[PDB]
């Protein structure tokens, strides 16, 4: 009952008890987020 | 003239000659005016824009619009003397060729 996410084969990707119980097995989401840095080139309006 | 100062415009495309070259007097007729056919005028800015994967510099017009450079372009004063490097390494070998 600990470990449905390991051992039942009725569940569901993503499914947690939390309000009842902690599931020690479960379907995490790893994340490989790029961090842009912003080395643009910056203008200056003319006199005209 | 007369007092070493030259009115009109200024001319920069590629004339490849051998015969008679007169700057100050051109015999032919002043092409591409302001406003003319398909010609573009520089904003306030003289910004290039890079585009990705081998697509060309676009350079924005008067008219805030990315537009290619290859083709007649007017540059005022102003914008060229703040453009000057983009000017010289974006646009400027493109009158080379």
């Amino acid at each position: 009952l600990r470990w449905p996410g390991l051992v039942d084969p009725n569940y569901r990707v993503g499914t947690n008890d939390l309000p009842n119980r902690i599931t020690l097995y479960n379907s995490l989401y790893r994340y490989n987020f790029t961090y842009p840095t912003l080395d643009g080139i910056m203008y200056v309006r003319s006199a005209t | 003239n007369l007092f070493n100062v030259a009115r009109g415009n200024l001319y920069l495309v590629q004339t490849a000659t051998n015969g008679n070259w007169s700057p100050m007097a051109p015999v032919a007729a002043p092409p591409f005016v302001r406003g003319g056919p398909n010609v573009r005028v520089v904003g306030r800015f003289g910004t290039i824009v890079p585009r990705p994967n081998g697509l060309e510099p676009q350079l924005i017009d008067d008219g805030n619009v990315p537009r290619d450079i290859a083709g007649d372009w007017v540059y005022p004063s102003d914008v060229l003397q703040v453009s000057v490097a983009v000017f010289r390494d974006y646009v400027w070998p493109m009158v080379k060729a």
